[PDB]
């Protein structure tokens, strides 16, 4: 799980993968607008 | 709503002078300096270079502010509170981005348990933006905590560089209303050239795939996360609002166009007095770039203006070059005396000037010196003729000595080479996109050509050996300012043109052109020609532009002046006093959504 943060470093972040923004949008949704 | 509240304007360009966002907040400070008064602040990065020029340090007025700085001062965060020296009296909160060690590692991991966005170590401003992001949330957090019964806060965030600190304020759940104003879409910039028909395919673009490919996903996520973290998402342009609707995936709640503080004069026609003064200084230049080839009338000549960063596709030089090639035809196949001298003022890498251009400018002063010597010789002979009591003979006035001076001056003037397309000498002349097109279309500044293209490979300056006139004066000199574009988030080059009396050809894809279509009903009548580039093709857009250019070419002396007076009336539309309303509306809207308990709907 902490693997993804390392993947972000060096731009190994996956656009459709683990690092996909759709998860990030739901994560922001936890702090509801 | 009149409630007393403290807001912060957060941007990277605050006391940095890096991008165009600096120029936005330069004159925004005056209009925002009375709407919220002295309560408003500007959170920005700290540079010691920027302090010496722009920042004057001052103590905190409120005791709660004194502690916010002091508590932040402990724990390794340093704030150099001061007042911006720009007009408006903006109190600036300069946080040191140099203080990276205390929170860069800890809060980067804290950022990942919260936003789940990671930062590559390779990208420099990426690590600097997040630091600045946590520092903002710290200041806002302390301000909410140490101020007992804190009024409803607005955090006004500009650019991706502040866009990280947007989500941190929301993540803490701190009582703060949030605004994100993207002056330019990050991914839109690379999508403009990399992906064909970017505006046509704005909906289709795979929004995550494209960012990953341009190795720019982390930056894209921070700006996109910011949209879902602002109760009010704001774009400068309505065309940028369409961009954000299909890329940032957040419809802008309000569109708050950037504005200028117009330098209003005492006479409402002083712009037109500054027209003729600057036109003459351009006339001194084209009477010299061309020597011995000055067959054209410069009193029936027009000057077209195009400026900005050296971007051939973005600043739409490709559209304007193929249009002048057709304007070459229409003013030559038709018996016209109208000559048009288009100026391409775009900065590019250049070792030195050109010998022919410098020689032509020197010859112009030579034919001014040889026209001052025999002028004084005429004058002295006249003064001893008027004093004697006789009107001048007018034939003997100039001796054989004078005639030989003038006859030799003309002989030196004569050139066989056609006057140059580029004023300076380039390192990469063949590789230069503008110069390659010029030789292709067939405009070598010839006698037969009714359009002469005069590229100036570097910015205009007043301290210049050739063309000694600054940009703000040079715009006022030119008759028309043509700005075709594909990716101008907000026209600043066509925007500043319309602030002055000079009419500007904007486009539908430009942010300024969409604003002029929305506000005023009349396009061409008020002066601002708007080019359809969204629902047309590259060739079609060139063809419309030709009809727009030829319309101005067929215009008379008097009709040109009326149009230039009409364009002056549109300066009120771009002024911060009028365009600040939109930002104010964003603020009022932000307060209500985040805190409806004492804030009205304000529909
Ligand atoms: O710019 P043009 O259409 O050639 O007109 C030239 C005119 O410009 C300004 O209005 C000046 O005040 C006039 O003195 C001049 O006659």
């Amino acid at each position: 799980s902490e693997e993804r943060k390392e993947r972000w470093e060096q731009g190994q972040a996956d656009y459709m993968g683990a690092d996909s923004f759709d998860n990030i949008k739901r994560k922001l949704d936890t702090y509801l607008q | 709503d009149l409630e007393n509240a403290v807001l912060f304007e957060v941007a990277w360009e605050v006391a940095n002078k890096v991008g165009g966002i600096y120029t936005v907040l330069q004159t925004k400070a005056k209009v925002t300096g009375d709407e919220w008064g002295d309560n408003y602040f500007l959170v920005g990065p700290y540079t010691e270079q920027g302090v010496r020029t722009q920042v004057e340090l001052l103590e905190a007025p409120t005791p709660a502010l004194k502690r916010t700085l002091d508590s932040m001062n402990s724990k390794g965060c340093k704030v150099y509170f001061g007042r911006w020296l720009i007009e408006g009296g903006p109190l600036v909160v300069l946080l040191d981005v140099g203080a990276s060690a205390w929170a860069l590692e800890r809060w980067k991991g804290e950022l990942w348990d919260t936003c789940n966005i990671g930062v590559p170590w390779y990208d420099r401003e990426a690590n600097d933006a997040v630091l600045f992001g946590f520092l903002t949330t710290w200041f806002l957090g302390e301000f909410l905590a140490q101020s007992e019964e804190k009024p409803h806060v607005v955090a006004h965030f500009h650019e991706w560089l502040a866009g990280v600190g947007l989500c941190l304020c929301r993540a803490r759940r701190l009582p703060v209303a949030t605004i994100f104003t993207t002056h330019a879409t990050l991914l839109g910039r690379y999508l403009c050239a990399g992906a064909v028909d970017f505006y046509n395919n704005l909906e289709n673009f795979n929004v995550d795939k494209e960012a990953g490919e341009r190795q720019i996903y982390h930056r894209y996520c921070m700006e996109r996360a910011a949209a879902h973290c602002a109760h009010v998402f704001t774009t400068v342009s309505q065309i940028t609002a369409i961009e954000a609707q299909h890329l940032l995936k957040r419809k802008p709640d309000i569109v708050t166009p950037n504005g200028l503080n117009v330098k209003k004069f005492s006479a409402m026609h002083e712009f037109q007095n500054l027209h003729a003064q600057s036109k003459a200084r351009i006339q001194e230049f084209v009477r010299g770039h061309f020597y011995g080839h000055l067959d054209f009338n410069l009193d029936k000549t027009l000057y077209f203006f195009i400026a900005g960063r050296y971007e051939f596709s973005n600043k739409g030089a490709d559209v304007f070059l193929e249009a002048l090639a057709r304007l070459n035809y229409l003013l030559r196949v038709n018996g016209s005396e109208q000559t048009v001298v288009a100026f391409f003022i775009m900065p590019a890498r250049t070792n030195n000037f050109n010998v022919e251009t410098l020689k032509g400018q020197a010859v112009r002063k030579q034919l001014w010196d040889t026209a001052n010597t025999v002028k004084e010789k005429f004058g002295r002979k006249l003064y001893e003729s008027l004093l004697v009591g006789s009107l001048p003979d007018m034939n003997k006035m100039l001796d054989k000595e004078d005639f030989t001076m003038m006859k030799r001056a003309i002989f030196a003037t004569q050139r066989q080479s056609f006057p140059p397309v580029c004023t300076h000498n380039m390192l990469d002349d063949s590789s230069d996109p503008i110069l390659t097109t010029i030789r292709r279309i067939g405009l070598f500044n010839s006698s037969a050509d009714r359009v002469k293209v005069i590229f100036h490979p570097e910015f205009l300056s007043s301290t210049s050996p050739l063309l000694p006139v600054d940009y703000e004066e040079f715009v006022r000199g030119c008759h028309l300012g043509v700005f075709p574009s594909y990716y101008e988030p907000w026209g600043y080059t066509p925007a500043e043109c319309t602030v002055m009396g000079i009419p500007s050809i904007s486009t539908n894809l430009s942010g300024f052109g969409c604003f002029m279509e929305e506000h005023i009903a009349d396009p061409s009548a008020y002066g601002i020609y708007i080019l359809d580039r969204r629902f047309r093709s590259l060739d079609d857009s060139c063809s419309q532009l030709t009809s727009f250019l030829y319309s101005f070419c067929q215009q008379s002396r008097r009709q040109r002046i009326i149009q230039r007076n009409r364009t002056e009336r549109l300066s009120d539309l771009l002024d911060w006093k009028y365009l600040g309303r939109y930002y104010m509306s964003a603020r009022h809207m932000a307060l209500s959504k985040a805190f409806p308990e004492h804030f009205t709907y304000e529909p």
